[PDB]
């Protein structure tokens, strides 16, 4: 299936993007009024 | 996981939620989710394409889907449904909300 | 027509935005950032 | 406004976001907004389809779209760009988040 060779394509950088987040912050949790 | 409904382990008027993420996309400890509510608690002038009602067992619920957000993994608690079935209305609630829909 | 619905919509749209800022929103609620 | 970038009034690693919500979705006192990240902080590993680099002048960004939120009108400030020319790549990385490729 074309989506599971984009998951692991993208595996990389969904990485990077959570551990920048960590890092930097998250714009959702300064954000969810519930 | 897309479609499930999940307990919400935190205080608030909101008691469960839906994920509404695509299963491809991998977002390490964090989901995007659409919080329910009771549907008596909306009236009938809220919309049911931007709103759908769903049924849980002896309870329906409106999918507050203006309301979604992302939680933490910390606030996500048990499977209690699926409603991948409602897919569709699911779908057109969302894109209508970001596009024309 | 996309005017229409957003007419249509006024009264219903408010009312969440009042049960939400009543019961509470999701969203300043769970946003980290 | 739809595909607006503004200010974010608020103590946060963010500074900028854009407006991605429906111009005729008027949800009372909130928008939702995709956060902005100086460009310069993400590799290139990372998917462009997901998260759009975007330009404001001469500075390159990188649009969270994960990291997506809908937030109080209180918090927003002036508008910086118009992205209105990005809504493509900008409606891709939205539907790529919640119903995959």
């Amino acid at each position: 299936l074309r989506a599971e060779r984009w998951k692991a394509e993208n595996q990389e950088g969904m990485a990077e993007v959570a551990r920048f987040i960590e890092m930097n912050g998250s714009f959702a949790d300064e954000n969810r009024d519930w | 996981m897309q479609f499930k409904v999940y307990t919400y382990k935190r205080e608030s008027r909101y008691r469960l939620f839906v994920d509404v993420q695509s299963d491809i996309i991998d977002t390490p400890g964090r989901r995007m989710v659409i919080p329910l509510a009771s549907a008596r608690l909306l009236s009938d002038k809220v919309s049911r394409e931007l709103y759908p009602v769903v049924h849980i067992g002896d309870e329906s619920w409106r999918m507050m889907t203006t309301d979604m957000a992302s939680v933490p993994v910390s606030v996500i608690g048990e499977e209690v449904a699926d409603l991948s079935h409602r897919e569709n209305d699911i779908k057109n609630a969302i894109n209508l909300m970001f596009w024309g829909i």
